[PDB]
RNA sequence: GUAGAAUAAUAGAUUUGAAAUAUUUAUUAUAUAGAUUUAAAGAGAUAAUCAUGGAGUAUAAUAAUUAAAUUUAAAUUUAAUAUAACUAUUAAUAGAAGGUUACUAAUAAAUUAAUAAUUAAUUUUAAAACCUAAAGGUAAACCUU
RNA sequence: AGUAUGAAAAUGAUUAUUUUAUAAGCAAUCAUGAAUAUAUUAUAUUAUAUUAAUGAUGUACCUUUUGUAUAAUGGGUCAGC
RNA sequence: AUAAUAAUAAUAUGGUAAUAGAACAUUUAAUGAUAAUAUAUAUUAGUUAUUAAUUAAUAUAUGUAUUAAUUAAAUAGAGAA
């Protein structure tokens, strides 16, 4: 899960041209498993 | 002394809005400005030309801001050393913040 | 780095909604062109029984509408002020003077008015004619269709000591104004139009009219 | 799959399709909206029940490519494919030359000197297609408001459908205001008034032999008791003229209006009273609050007299020298 | 934020009364799913017609 | 899509009757007599719109586990359970830190059972400022020994 | 003083319909024109709804009293208790 | 030899303090189908001799009633402090 998001251009990266910039959400456990195609 | 009764909503409605004294009238008297053509009240300077005349006079007839004569040449070092920045109150900081709280004159629409 | 950027402006309106007018974000996409078709017809606005042909296809329609839908539908503008620092009775002062002014007139008007509302009140009114210009309407034929004071939220009691014991208890307001302009071409000229129609219909006042019998008979002849 | 419900239905269509093809008599029986219907108009006996079905069953050969639009209107998903043998189609016609015939042979008998307009008109409003439509739901002929497919869900037997009146209505066809503008073919009014006209045919049908006259007078016991006041159907462009024309063409001295009685002269309402004299025959009194307009009211009295005249049935039938002319 | 994150003015809308809209809306809905339903019909009716 | 028939409207052509109740049929002025009538600055009632306000309504860790029910093998619901409510009863068991502000006021094992890490039980063990009638004082969180 | 939701009322502004600038009193009820709105059987000479033309009738409610329009008691309105 | 409904004849049906009889709303407990075409609440227009419920349209919930009904009970009904 990975939401864009307006962010500030103190926080900005070496390359974003607008202030729009996707970023990741965090996941519980619960919902997600382990791989190994497994 | 007192109100009898609670007055109901017809009566003050008729005593506020009812009477032609107690309504605004639309300002009629304006007109154009000689010196661009925008809307100013009549028998009146336009408010923009007059400040503009005066923003001019003040630029000219400016006063020589008397920096003093060791300041100029102090070193950037020295002067840190010399004057520590501090941080300022609340209320000096609002009073800082003049936009917050001052207003800047309007300009009018421009007449046809 | 220089930015105010497309993507985040996208974002904006995704979040709220599409700067789209409202006879075309209601209407489902053919009944919208029907609609359309029908103001083409009738120069500007809907009128209520019209069978019309779309430009593309061979097939006709007649589109019934009701009052609140067709008052909704033409195009208007809604513009609301921010938290104003003042009564409402004192903003419904001035507010009355506004009543059915062409926008530019009003703004105007505000300039001029000594009154410190006024100041707020022009400003929302600039918003309002910037909105309509980018939506689609053209400043000099928007006027101020309605123009109203609600209470805006959380009105701060104090208590206000008074001599001997007494106690007042002052209260600050705050509100806001909401206004609606709509257009000189299509709105009013449809009331216009309406108001003709009503005046057609009117009965003449006849000498001799008709006046009816008032009253029951009784079940027998006077005459 | 224990069960092929695509095939069920099927054969319930085609099931549907073939009772309509049919009529059959038994099916139709055991309709009851059908023997209510019968009740209600207290028609004759020998008029089956088959053929009330058929009266409401209006021709629908072929659906139209107006259908494969939806998204442009129209859905027709109501109706089944009728037989082209066994409609109302024929029927109809009959019907309408019987309302043609007879209301106007009624109508002249009433008013002999019935200008021809204002007898056309008569007509139309004693028959038109939205009386006739009116009249047909007053009886209680409704229509087939509801899918093949959802009939078939509900399981309602053929005998309801039968009971029901079909064509080619356009489910969707006033949703969200659009009305798609199509032809006489698809509107319902139209259905009613021709399902009305089919009845009355089926009617004539019967009793064609045993009692010629029945068709008549249950068509005065329903279309011709309904009011109509034959006083509001005229308008006159100048009377006057009309007036004397129609004196000269009789035998009737030259008409003139007089005053007769007057009050309130020199007033906002003053009133008049002219009568249009033909030497003393008082030929039309006029009221009026002014005198010219009192005139043209007389004038207007004296046409609608002339016109109106309602004969006795001892009278021998008297024959107009048409309209007046000028 | 230089208004970059946060309140975001309103856009240019039109006025739509509240009651009106949820209204006018929900008829479209209804008026969109018929004709899918209509659409259906029409396609099984095709079906048997042979 | 083309052609032909039935009806309606509009235009043209050809006929048509008539000095047409024109000292008013249609319609326009002015005069003299009369006669009346038409307001909305604001308001009432009703409705709607935008408010204010927060009654009412829903919900009470929304997880996990248990059992049942319902759909395609996962989800949804139902009832029960928490370290996470109080109140009454019944049954069992037992008879126990607050503050203040800072030089912040911490832990370390072993043995036994379960299965090297493990959890539990049984144990020994370090720290722990100042104040909270009675080292002795005071104006609690200070001073004096 | 939980969280959602909130077309509950009182209360404010505004718009629409309607009535209102020769008219006098619990603001309703009954009679009764007119205007407007809606209605997929208004076929209409239709039906409902709204509305202070106009007419008639009409001393708020509670409490306490021999007895209250009373100028006797009590209530600013609404919501909750 | 009863009950329910309908007739016919008759007598009776103002009411404070007060007595007697019968219902409805709300909430909880026992029993309890059903279903998003369902339900709950709201607005408007209907319907039933109508503090109530029901019908239709509309709006908002909600995978759905302590639902109909019979009992048991009540923090069971408010313009009056
Ligand atoms: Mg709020
Ligand atoms: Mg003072
Ligand atoms: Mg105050
Ligand atoms: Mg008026
Ligand atoms: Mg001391
Ligand atoms: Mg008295
Ligand atoms: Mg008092
Ligand atoms: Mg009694
Ligand atoms: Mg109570
Ligand atoms: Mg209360
Ligand atoms: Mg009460
Ligand atoms: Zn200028």
């Amino acid at each position: 899960p990975t939401k864009t998001v307006p962010v500030p251009k103190q926080f900005w990266l070496e390359g974003q041209t607008s202030h729009m910039i996707t970023i990741p959400v965090s996941i519980l456990g619960k919902d997600l498993r382990l791989v190994a195609t497994v | 002394a007192v109100p009898k009764k609670k007055v109901s909503h017809q009566k003050k409605r008729q005593k506020l809005y009812g009477p032609g004294k107690k309504q605004l009238k639309m300002i009629h008297h304006l007109n154009k400005c000689p010196s661009c053509g925008h809307y100013k009240r009549a028998n009146t300077l336009c408010m923009y030309c007059v400040g503009q005349i005066s923003h001019i006079w003040k630029t000219h007839t400016a006063k020589e801001e008397i920096k003093p004569r060791q300041e100029e040449e102090l070193s950037e070092l020295d002067q840190r050393v010399l004057y520590p920045g501090r941080r300022d109150t609340k209320y000096t900081k609002d009073l800082k913040d003049k936009d917050n709280y001052l207003e800047r004159r309007v300009r009018t629409l421009k007449k046809d | 780095i220089t930015i105010e950027d497309k993507l985040l402006q996208q974002h904006i309106i995704s979040l709220q909604q599409p700067e789209q007018l409202a006879s075309q974000s209601l209407l489902s996409p053919l009944k919208r062109e029907i609609y359309e078709a029908n103001c083409k017809i009738n120069g500007g606005f809907y009128k209520k029984d019209t069978i019309v042909k779309l430009p593309n296809s061979s097939e006709r329609y007649k589109l019934k509408l009701t009052k609140r839908e067709i008052e909704v539908l033409e195009p208007s503008v809604y513009a609301q002020s921010y938290r104003i620092k003042s009564s409402m009775k004192k903003a419904t002062l001035l507010l009355r003077l506004l009543g059915g002014l062409d926008v530019m007139k009003a703004i105007s008007q505000c300039h001029f008015s000594n009154k410190k509302i006024a100041r707020e009140v022009a400003e929302l009114l600039q918003k309002g004619v910037k909105d309509g210009q980018k939506l689609g309407l053209k400043p000099e034929d928007l006027y101020i269709s309605q123009i109203w004071t609600g209470s805006d939220g959380f009105w701060r009691k104090r208590v206000e000591f008074k001599a001997r014991t007494r106690i007042g208890i002052i209260s600050h307001p705050y509100i806001h104004v909401r206004c609606i302009l709509r257009t000189k071409s299509v709105t009013k000229r449809r009331l216009a139009y309406e108001a003709h129609l009503k005046e057609q219909k009117r009965a003449p006042w006849v000498q001799l009219g008709d006046k009816p019998i008032r009253g029951v008979t009784g079940g027998v002849y006077k005459w | 799959l224990p069960e092929s419900e695509l095939a069920k239905y099927k054969e319930y269509y085609q099931g549907l399709k073939s009772t309509v093809n049919e009529i059959p008599e038994s099916v139709a029986s055991k309709s009851p909206s059908l023997r209510t219907l019968h009740k209600r108009l207290q028609l004759p006996n020998e008029l089956t029940y088959s053929t009330l079905s058929r009266c409401l069953t209006c021709p629908s050969a072929k659906l139209p490519d107006k259908i494969n639009n939806p998204t442009k209107g129209a859905a027709f998903v109501n109706t089944v494919p009728t037989n082209k043998y066994l409609d109302n189609h024929g029927l109809n016609i009959m019907g309408k030359n019987l309302l043609s015939y007879h209301v106007t042979k009624s109508i002249i008998q009433k008013y002999p000197r019935l200008p021809t307009v204002v007898l056309n008109a008569a007509v139309n409003a004693y028959i038109s297609e939205a009386v006739l439509a009116h009249i047909a739901k007053y009886w209680g002929i409704e229509v087939e408001t509801t899918s093949v497919l959802s009939r078939y869900l509900k399981m309602e037997p053929f005998e309801f459908t039968l009971g029901r009146l079909k064509f080619f209505n356009n489910s969707l066809n006033s949703k969200d205001g659009i009305e798609l503008i199509t032809g006489k073919n698809f509107s319902e009014t139209s259905a009613l008034a021709m399902s009305v006209r089919s009845i009355i045919a089926a009617i004539w049908a019967v009793t064609e032999q045993k009692d010629s006259q029945a068709v008549y007078r249950f068509i005065d016991d329903h279309i011709m008791s309904r009011k109509l006041d034959i006083t509001k159907m005229f308008q006159f462009e100048q009377p006057t003229r009309e007036l004397a024309m129609l004196c000269r063409r009789e035998g009737l001295e030259k008409p003139v209006s007089k005053l007769v009685a007057e009050s309130g002269r020199l007033s906002k309402s003053p009133v008049f009273i002219v009568h249009v004299f033909s030497g003393e025959e008082t030929l039309g009194e006029g009221y009026g609050s002014s005198l010219k307009e009192a005139k043209a009211r007389a004038a207007t009295d004296a046409l609608m007299k002339w016109y109106c005249y309602e004969p006795l049935a001892q009278q021998e039938p008297v024959i107009d020298p048409g309209t007046v002319v000028v | 934020f230089d208004g970059v994150v946060g309140p975001y003015e309103r856009v240019a809308q039109p006025f739509i009364p509240r009651f009106l809209k949820r209204e006018i809306d929900n008829k479209r809905e209804r008026h969109a799913a018929e004709l899918q339903r209509a659409d259906k019909l029409i396609a099984l009716n095709r079906y048997i017609e042979d």
